[PDB]
RNA sequence: UGAGUAACGCUUGGGAGUGAGAAUCUCCCAAACCGAUUGACUAAGGUUUCCUGGACCAGGGUCGUCCUUCCAGGGUUAGUCUGGACCUAAGCUGAGGCUGAAAAGCGUAGGCGAUGGACAACAGGUUAAUAUUCCUGUACUUACAGUUAGACUGAUGGAGUGACAAAGAAGGUUUUCCACCCCCAUAAUUGGAUUUGGGGAUAAAUCAUAAGGUGGUACAAUAGGCAAAUCCGUUGUGCAUAACAUUGAGUGAUGAUGUCGAGUGAAAGUAGCGAAGGUGGUAUUAAUCAUGCUUUCAAGAAAAGCUUCUAGGGUUAAUCUAGCUGUAACCAGUACCGAGAACGAACACACGUAGUCAAGGAGAGGAUCCUAAGGUUAGCGAGUGAACUAUAGCCAAGGAACUCUGCAAAUUAACCCCGUAAGUUAGCGAGAAGGGGUGCUUAUGUAAAAGUAAGCCGCAGUGAAGAACGAGGGGGGACUGUUUAACUAAAACACAACUCUAUGCCAAACCGUAAGGUGAUGUAUAUGGGGUGACACCUGCCCAGUGCUGGAAGGU
RNA sequence: AUGAGCAGGUUGAAGGUUGAGUAACAUCAACUGGAGGACCGAACCGACUCUCGUUGAAACGAUAGCGGAUGACUUGUGAUU
């Protein structure tokens, strides 16, 4: 075999991470594969802890990751985050999200998991 | 690549059609043979 | 005369030439008169069966036959006048568009020397000897250049009408009829004294000196590649085969078919015209 | 005039949707060997109303019953719509 | 058995919903690729594959509630579109006829045969499926009858037109474009905004105008045009420089109190509602005039059709032209795909398939990169990131030591500016070789810009993407070309040129038994054939043998 | 036989005009003109090399290069051997 799919390039990986963390911020829960949630959790935690200052520089840094969602566009998602999500986590040192495991899918037996965040 | 059957219904009709096969004696002979074998699609004229 | 063509296209070098077509023709624009044009259907070397009978002949351009009056019969003792001298693609020579007094246009083969406004005539009585005139051979004096000759009386000028051809009168025979002619390429014939002709050599005398430079020009002129025998395979030619640059093997060179080719007489001796021949470019009869 | 060129009228939702206009474009299926002039003449003889315009189309036979171990062919039929003057209507 | 092994034949994430079952179905939001195309219109080709509702046995390289699969119902509307009822090209067929054991072959008059010619309709709206066809608005064409006015009409035949190559350049004309202006929404919590974003249109047709283009013109004689011609052709006369005839892009008005229209928007982004809908220039763009013009030679369809001519007719009239009233306008195709899933490849196969539309930025460009209009989720996934394989990326020092060979890979690459040798058929060599500059800002630049000066930054300034690596000597073929589809593209073949040979026309040669046909509607400055293969210089000896031509006595 | 196609950008022949020159030629300089089986190079055509593939995606192909690209050119439709 010589021609092949573009596959899981670094850009694809980081863009999937961006999409998933944006969705988590929008809704608060995701049903994705466990070995993707276990990676998304790092950027999720970093974004949550970075947004506890609300200076323009932190919002600029957050702009580098978010992507607009059906529920919230990017700017409204920023306002939502910095207005009600970050204040809820002003005293918890790290560990803002939990990743619990579901049952396998009938399609591929992949081990879906829930990336969820709460106090 | 370019295969060996590029269709054109006009060429098919003029070459293997009924009236083309009724033009020469050999065409009549082969029509007689095909009637003998009782082939339903007697010529290419019928689809 | 010829005008050399300097290509200066830096892909090989060709010293091509072409007839001037400017100081010899008139109204160099390609504007023939409509009424005597019929299109030639290019047979393409093939035959009514569709097979190839003559090799390497095809690909010529599309021409339009200029209806040329060879018989020169329907118009007698009626004066004409040359109107122009165009280039006829069909044949090597030049065609003049003449206009008889009544007003019936026609094409003839232009003798060399004539210009626009000249006056020519064709009849059966002894008339002048100026170029372009036409009269039976019995009345022409000996020695004058003659073309457009025909074999059978009232037949049309089959013989010696190519570019720059002619024929010398050589008096009459001892039988009184069958005036003797010195045809080109050494052959001397005998023609009945009631045959017509036209005095003066044919124009476009420098068609022989042309030098076709490019292969494409020749192909556009209607000629196709000719494959030699030694390139062929042992099938399809007697000279084929051989393991590399083999010389001709048999006793004598062969045609593509089995016929012997070199230096072999091939004319049919049992033709009535044999009595009309005096010499055949080599010797008697 | 034999009236063997008016096989049947067809009632489809498109036909009705055309009926709730004002021209009342009646439609029929006709003998495939007939022509528009014959169709309109027959319509005149059978109802008494001279039509305004006639348009025709023919449905080519197609494979029917799909793969059912005995596939057949459909029917070749010609449809002839028959427009009328704006202020008139008739039954069928 | 191989074996539950290779393989599953170019890509995602999430929310909501249905459902028993959800990665694979629907909706939503992103995302990624295509975007001189996976975008839109179609020819041929396929023949219902199109739309709606239902099903998930079988087919879908997995799943399935879903499918181009299956079941049920439905869908293509033409006086103007494509073809026929009109015309012919190559060619086919062919009454008689010619030829041939028979079948049959050739061919005349006729008749067919588009890939071409002539021929009257445009914009918008409408459905789930059709739309120059249906609907609204506006028109046009041809027949037929009556009526009115005028006029003598003129073919089956004659004449003119129809009617044509390639390349190239300039010009008129609107367009593109730019600038101004008009209209609509927009005023922004992240530091600073006093803007940003979008739009600015209309057809066929009728009337007037029309830059230009084409080409002597009128009169008088006619011995030619199967027959007659006032027509054409021919010949003279005066006028000639523009007159006449012919044609002509565009412009103006009506068409249009309409439709469309950025948006706004109820029951859906849908019904509805819906503003402006312009000025000037242009040293850029396309399209028309144009079947125009110039040049060159390899000298560039036919017929129908149109105008005209007399023939023939009409005269106690026909026929034609024009208007008005009225009637008629036939047959077949019209769906869909048109291709990385409906066609040709046995396939939901990386392959092939005519034409047309062809946006922005930098750009000469349809090159390249990212995108616009628009479209898609490449019909198995998820993990790990071992050996090993492929495709990329890079590698210090050395720079062909590799090797059968610098194969492969690597360097240069765009534009502008200096500079370019030997040799030569004086055309070339040659983008020879070898070097320099490009970024941004200000100023100066002119009509725009190149250009120039000053200054600033970085390691680097066609910062990415797309661009020739040369030098020297030799063999071969003169060169551009063609060749073994699917192992050999060359020194092979061809080629322009040379020579010899044959052939005087019912030509030689060739296909066929023969008619017949090519040669050729050509005539030795031509044609067929063998050999060499530009160009420059040469082509020596031998006719004993073989081949050929000639020979006239003798022998057989 | 009948149609169609060749994005774009270079080179600047013959011929002609002007002036010089010539007793007249020849010849020289400037302008015009736009030729080439000319050049560079997309669509298009072709297959010279490496790799991959060889029960392949494919009964001859893919990425990368490569040659021609106004003509001995390419191609659609129709006919014929
Ligand atoms: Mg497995
Ligand atoms: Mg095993
Ligand atoms: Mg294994
Ligand atoms: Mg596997
Ligand atoms: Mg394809
Ligand atoms: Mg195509
Ligand atoms: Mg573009
Ligand atoms: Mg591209
Ligand atoms: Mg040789």
């Amino acid at each position: 075999s010589y021609i092949n799919k573009p596959g899981k390039t670094s850009a694809w990986r980081v863009m999937t991470v961006r999409q998933q963390v944006s969705a988590v911020l929008a809704y608060g829960k995701i049903e994705t594969t466990l070995k993707k949630a276990k990676n998304t959790q790092k950027r999720l935690d970093k974004l949550i802890t970075l947004a506890k200052v609300d200076n323009f520089n932190n919002r600029r840094q957050v702009k580098k990751w978010l992507l607009n969602t059906n529920l919230f566009d990017v700017d409204q998602l920023m306002d939502h985050l910095f207005s009600k999500v970050a204040p809820k986590y002003e005293k918890t040192p790290g560990g803002y999200s939990r990743v619990l495991k579901l049952g396998p899918r009938r399609g591929d037996a992949t081990e879906m998991a829930i990336l969820q965040l709460t106090d | 690549m370019k295969r060996t059957y590029q269709p054109s219904k006009l060429k098919r009709a003029k070459t293997h059609g009924f009236l083309a096969r009724m033009a020469t004696a050999s065409g009549r002979k082969v029509l007689k043979l095909r009637r003998k074998k009782q082939r339903a699609q007697l010529t290419v004229s019928s689809e | 005369p010829i005008k050399k063509i300097i290509s200066r296209s830096n892909s090989g070098i060709h010293h091509s030439t072409v007839i001037d077509y400017k100081k010899l023709l008139t109204t160099n624009k390609n504007k023939p008169e409509k009424s005597l044009l019929v299109t030639l259907k290019k047979h393409g070397g093939r035959n009514n069966q569709g097979k190839i009978t003559v090799r390497h002949q095809g690909g010529r351009n599309k021409r339009k036959y200029r209806i040329i009056d060879f018989k020169r019969t329907h118009y007698d003792n009626i004066e004409a006048t040359v109107k122009s001298i165009e280039y006829d693609p069909n044949r090597s020579c030049f065609v003049s568009l003449i206009t008889y007094a009544n007003g019936a246009k026609s094409y003839i083969i232009s003798p060399d020397g004539i210009k626009v406004g000249d006056k020519i005539l064709a009849s059966e009585h002894p008339i002048d000897i100026k170029p372009g005139f036409s009269m039976p051979l019995a009345f022409i004096p000996e020695g004058t250049q003659v073309h457009n000759i025909e074999l059978h009386p009232k037949g049309g000028g089959q013989i010696a009408r190519s570019a720059g051809s002619y024929a010398r009168i050589l008096g009459q025979d001892e039988t009184g009829k069958y005036v003797i002619l010195q045809l080109l390429s050494g052959e001397t014939r005998k023609f009945l004294k009631e045959c017509r002709a036209t005095v003066g050599v044919v124009s476009n005398l420098d068609h022989n000196l042309v030098v076709i430079g490019k292969a494409g020009r020749n192909r556009h002129r209607g000629i196709r590649p000719t494959v030699r025998g030694s390139a062929m395979n042992p099938n399809d030619h007697p000279h084929g085969g051989g393991e590399g640059r083999s010389p001709v093997g048999r006793d004598a060179p062969r045609t593509p078919w089995g016929k012997r080719h070199m230096g072999v007489k091939t004319r049919n001796m049992k033709k009535a015209s044999t009595n009309l021949i005096i010499r055949n470019r080599k010797g008697e009869q | 005039d034999v009236t063997n060129v008016l096989l049947k009228p067809v009632l489809t939702e498109k036909v009705y949707f055309n009926q709730m206009g004002e021209t009342k474009k009646y439609v029929f299926v006709v003998n495939p060997k007939a022509s528009k002039t014959r169709v309109k003449l027959a319509f005149e003889l059978v109802y008494g109303i001279k039509p305004l315009k006639v348009n025709t189309l023919i449905r080519k036979p197609t494979t029917i019953r799909g793969g059912s171990r005995f596939p057949g062919l459909s029917k070749l039929e010609k449809l002839a719509v028959i427009t009328l003057p704006k202020g008139i209507a008739i039954s069928v």
